[PDB]
């Protein structure tokens, strides 16, 4: 419900935590330079988690969002991860429906092709459990590769397809993604998309929205019928 | 309470199975067929039960079935499938979608059983994660990793087959030895 630092944060690090739970952008620059920021508190709570989670709702407000840069321009890593394969602050707001967080991240400088740290894949592939395609919009807004490979050579549009998240596949087939990018295993999106296509349900709303990629992927220059996978 | 090796006892199981299926007795092969069909079954519903006993996604799960091994942390092993161990769970909280992917080993299994993919079913101070989620407009759906490993697995070369409360998997594996046990039963009595 309503968090309180004290449960998370003794100390220097609570006198940080307390001046980002009042939203004071000024007093959180003076005391972040003296601060151990990284150093996780209780139940895995970061100081930048902290700060998340005070911008959030009624918080979501431009100095609270600023708060997060401030951060992050100190010296507090957007990219550390949680234990148990948790992941970070920069991977956790790009699932968000709204890009206000990640930007306020991108602001401070993170590399929009920036990889996570445990596993080893461009954090912009966790933009597809979105439920729209804000936050990419944002990282792709802000140099992102377009066609960044995760290590099995998965493109951001071939993984899209795989996940259902068919406005994502539509934006980045809009953006020119590459859709002639095979992945490890030679299959295109479009290998996929034939699979999907010749199994749906003629007028379901999938079958729709599967025509629509099929003809956005043609308007903007793809090879259609596919070849066959090799 | 077992004399022998999983592997002797896989085969001595096939041996009656085979009895029964050469009875001229319609029960003795009726129950072989079945038998042969639980012998399998139960083996995958023991990996359902084993996917509830991990705890740290990324460390070893206690108490894999014997003749079976964990691939689940081996990007190596993984690979071959199309699959990393990022896709296997869910990482903004504790998981609600996990994943554990077990191979079979030939020198108990043969090539009687395959690489098998097993889905984990659907589950103050310290909720603080679950309010962000909320505040950020997190779908939090246990169907979008499903579906995308579904995609993902279609493309394997490597043929691996798919699988999976933790009260209710026990109690089915329950009800099938039971019935592996009235079939063994029919056969030894047409012997």
């Amino acid at each position: 419900m309503d968090l309180k630092p004290d449960n998370y944060f003794s100390g220097q690090q609570l006198t940080l935590a307390r001046a980002i739970e009042n939203g004071e952008v000024d007093e959180v620059i003076k005391l972040a330079s003296g601060t151990d920021l990284n150093k996780p508190g209780k139940e895995d709570m970061t100081l930048l988690f902290w700060a998340v989670m005070n911008s959030i709702n009624n918080q979501k407000t431009p100095e609270r969002l600023n708060v997060i840069t401030m951060l992050i321009k100190a010296g507090a890593d957007p990219l550390q991860p949680r234990p148990q394969g948790k992941n970070s602050p920069a991977e956790f707001v790009l699932m968000a429906d709204n890009a206000d967080w990640i930007k306020a991240m991108l602001n401070a400088g993170l590399s929009p092709n920036a990889v996570d740290k445990t596993f080893g894949k461009p954090i912009i592939f966790q933009t597809l459990e979105a439920k729209n395609t804000k936050t990419l919009q944002a990282m792709l807004d802000k140099g992102a590769d377009i066609n960044i490979t995760d290590s099995l050579g998965n493109t951001l549009l071939i993984d899209a397809l795989d996940f259902h998240s068919y406005d994502h596949v539509l934006l980045l087939l809009e953006r020119g993604a590459d859709p002639e990018i095979k992945a490890d295993n030679g299959w295109t999106m479009g290998n996929q998309l034939q699979r999907f296509l010749d199994r749906a349900k003629v007028g379901s709303d999938e079958y729709k929205k599967l025509n629509e990629i099929k003809d956005v992927l043609i308007q903007h220059g793809g090879k259609w019928p596919p070849t066959p996978v090799k | 309470h077992h004399t022998s090796t999983k592997a002797e006892r896989w085969q001595a199981r096939k041996d009656l199975i085979a009895k029964g299926s050469n009875s001229l007795y319609p029960d003795a092969q009726i129950a072989a067929k079945r038998l042969a069909a639980n012998n399998i079954a139960v083996e995958k519903a023991k990996l359902a039960e084993n996917v509830y006993k991990t705890v740290n996604p990324l460390e070893a799960t206690p108490g894999v079935p014997e003749g079976w091994k964990d691939i689940s942390n081996d990007a190596g092993a993984l690979k071959k499938y199309g699959l990393d161990k990022e896709v296997l769970f869910d990482h903004a909280d504790t998981p609600d979608f996990l994943a554990r992917v077990y191979q079979p080993d030939s020198a108990v299994f043969g090539s009687d059983m395959n690489p098998t993919i097993v889905f984990r079913g659907s589950r103050n101070m310290a909720d603080w994660i679950n309010n962000g989620a909320q505040g950020l407009g997190m779908e939090s759906d246990y169907y979008k990793r499903a579906v995308r490993l579904g995609s993902r697995l279609a493309k394997s070369v490597s043929k691996i087959d798919i699988a999976g409360d933790r009260h209710g998997i026990g109690q089915a594996i329950d009800c099938i030895e039971q019935q592996k046990d009235e079939d063994i039963s029919i056969i030894r009595s047409r012997a």
